[PDB]
């Protein structure tokens, strides 16, 4: 059943990414016992929702889900409401608020639009989090694009509290397509995933969000370049060679 | 047939998202979608 | 819970959406996930054949130099496929993708005369225009209409480098003096999957017309429309790439903030 999981993940690597959601629901229908592991390890295009009590948008993924409800980072409330849904510890909720605000600014500075959300969760000897960013380009032109960032970070604090080990797994999904359908339609879409690890000083001048901010920024700057090379260089040279 | 078919890829694909930290839910989904 | 019947429908559908050069990987994945070989064999036998016909799978037959495409147009029933150029029939194992038991097939029609001229002109076209191309030309009556069907395939498989690509085009010439209407579909698919999963999917429909004269003259005109349409489409894809890279992608994320410095994370946090 880990060999089942690997086969399912191998499947998602080959099936057209233009159909991720439908293929994910089909795959879970096919192997129901894998539901939980599939939902956690299969990245999907990010969905937008409105938090009506605060009047801000937030992003949906498995990391803010419980039952069939989603938690907003602004109001810290599930929607539809939930009696008992997973919540961050009070200390961690505080950091989650600062992190949302911080990455809101990061998004403005790098994306000049789109939407971002940050969700944190407690671990035995640290904490983890996801940084989500969704930016659509001009959808009015002959060609339109969209960008989804999914940055999952795992943080292990050392006992001294002076260093921590940071583990980043980042997915960027990049979708470009012709507004025409079908004849003359062209769709270039999918995702790349990368990993970074780093030990870092943790102090009043280098707190968690700053250390995480830098890793996410480094990662995204690198992946942007890599996307450019893969999408517009590599797939194009393959086409040229057909 | 039916039997596992050959591959020229040489190596398994690695699945980086497998190694991501897990968040525990209080309840599992009704539907995936 | 989904019924076993549904489970195979899903397994079958996955198999039909396998990217080019990755049928075996998708089959093995789905075979293991289903975990019922008897069910896979009954319920997804249709899908193996459909995948091969939709993909224009090229196959080498022992004792003939030119590979033949497996298409719906060559399906002769009970596991056999036509090779119109070589005037044979052959069993095809859809899973192993192997041709066996070649046998002579009568053709004769002589829509055959047109068929042979179109085939000659297309063969020369394909050798020039594709690095590793194959083509198959069919001549038959559908709804009492004499129709030429030209199929082209060209692929590059680099599984060791985690990518695969394929071009397909199907051209239908419906013979009606003096003007034959022409219909086509051109398709591209490219899959890159090192540390990700990126795919190009694209197709284009063509409608046009050819004046019909002699078999040899008309064929040459046929090929002229193919070349032009296939060239224009390649040019458009390449224009689309250029637009995507210098406009569309740039509109998503900047390289640096407007201040063109990396972020001061202390200032953000205060």
């Amino acid at each position: 059943s880990d060999q089942q999981l690997d086969c399912a993940l191998d499947l998602m690597r080959r099936l057209p990414p233009q159909q991720i959601e439908k293929n994910l629901s089909d795959l879970i229908d096919l192997v129901p016992s894998l539901c939980e592991d599939l939902l956690s390890s299969v990245d999907q295009p990010l969905k937008i929702a409105r938090d009506k009590v605060v009047g801000k948008d937030y992003l949906l993924c498995d990391y803010n889900r419980d039952g069939d409800s989603y938690r907003s980072p602004w109001s810290n409330k599930y929607d539809p409401p939930l009696e008992d849904g997973a919540m961050p510890s009070a200390r961690l909720r505080k950091l989650e608020v600062e992190a949302n605000n911080a990455f809101d600014q990061y998004r403005d500075l790098y994306f000049e639009g789109g939407v971002s959300s940050v969700y944190l969760w407690d671990l035995d000897h640290g904490f983890a989090g996801v940084i989500l960013i969704k930016k659509a380009g001009d959808g009015s032109k002959k060609i339109k694009g969209c960008w989804d960032s999914i940055h999952v970070v795992e943080v292990q604090e050392k006992s001294s509290g002076r260093t921590a080990h940071y583990k980043l797994t980042s997915t960027v999904m990049l979708w470009l397509q012709t507004n025409k359908t079908g004849s003359g339609t062209m769709n270039l879409g999918g995702s790349l995933t990368r990993q970074m690890e780093k030990d870092e000083t943790v102090s009043d001048s280098s707190p968690h969000i700053a250390n995480i901010g830098r890793l996410v920024e480094d990662m995204e700057n690198k992946i942007r370049s890599t996307l450019n090379e893969i999408y517009f260089g590599k797939t194009k040279d393959i086409v040229n060679g057909l | 047939f039916i039997s596992e078919l050959p591959s020229e890829e040489g190596k398994k694909l690695e699945h980086f998202t497998k190694l991501r930290p897990k968040r525990n839910k209080k309840q599992q989904p009704t539907q995936a979608a | 819970r989904v019924s076993d019947e549904e489970k195979v429908r899903i397994a079958a559908k996955f198999i039909t959406h396998a990217p080019p050069g990755e049928f075996n990987e998708v089959f093995n994945d789905v075979r293991l996930l289903l975990n019922n070989d008897n069910l896979l064999r009954e319920g997804a036998a249709h899908a193996f054949a459909q995948y091969n016909m939709d993909q224009f799978t090229p196959v080498k037959i022992e004792g003939y130099d030119d590979q033949v495409l497996i298409t719906e147009h060559g399906d002769l029933g009970n596991g056999r496929f036509l090779d119109p150029r070589n005037k044979i029939s052959f069993k095809f194992d859809h899973l192993r993708k192997e041709a066996s038991d070649p046998q002579p097939e009568d053709t004769e029609s002589a829509l055959k005369q047109w068929r042979d001229a179109c085939d000659s002109a297309l063969r020369a076209y394909v050798k020039d225009h594709y690095p590793n191309g194959f083509c198959t030309v069919y001549g038959k009556s559908i709804d009492g209409q004499q129709t030429i069907i030209a199929c082209i395939e060209s692929h590059q498989f680099q599984p060791k480098n985690f990518w695969n690509g394929r071009w397909r085009s199907e051209w239908k010439f419906t013979i009606t003096p003096p003007t034959a209407q022409v219909a086509a579909v051109l398709k591209i698919q490219v899959h890159y999957y090192e540390d990700g999963n990126v795919q190009l999917v694209s197709h284009k429909d063509i409608q046009d017309s050819v004046q019909v004269s002699s078999d040899v003259q008309t064929a040459k005109e046929f090929i002229k429309i193919i070349e032009n349409a296939e060239n224009e489409y390649q040019t458009a894809i390449s224009e689309n790439y250029q637009t995507m890279s210098d406009t569309t992608f740039k509109a998503l994320r900047r390289q640096l903030p407007v201040t063109r410095t990396k972020i001061d994370w202390n200032k953000i946090l205060s």
